[PDB]
């Protein structure tokens, strides 16, 4: 959710300087969100390895 | 007095062809913004333009 990857739900911006800011901000996000999607697909692969040892 | 009236004339004409030189409502030339900033990488660097006033 927007504040679990660090965005609030009217988080925008209003002048140039600061959609320059939010370049960053949104690419941190983004990191972040990968790096959870790639969490849960490691954690999906050790549930399938477990049913295969079950 | 005729070639004062023509230089009048000429100048109130390079005054309005300086003042119509804009693009979109942004201009280099009728010197309004300092310099414009053009995007330049992932990371949002600009690309810095300095505005030639004419």
């Amino acid at each position: 959710s927007l504040t679990g990857i660090g965005l609030t739900a009217t988080s925008t911006f209003t002048d140039a300087a600061t959609a320059k800011t939010m370049i960053a901000t949104i690419t941190t996000s983004l990191q972040t969100a990968t790096n959870k999607l790639s969490s849960l697909g490691t954690s999906s692969v050790g549930l399938d390895t477990h049913l295969t040892f079950v | 007095n005729a070639l004062k009236a023509d230089f009048e004339s000429l100048r109130d004409q390079l005054q309005k062809a300086a003042t119509n030189a804009k693009f979109n409502g942004v201009s280099l030339a009728d010197g309004s913004t300092t310099k414009l900033s053009f995007l330049a990488n992932e990371d949002g660097s600009n690309f810095t333009v300095t505005a030639q006033t004419l």
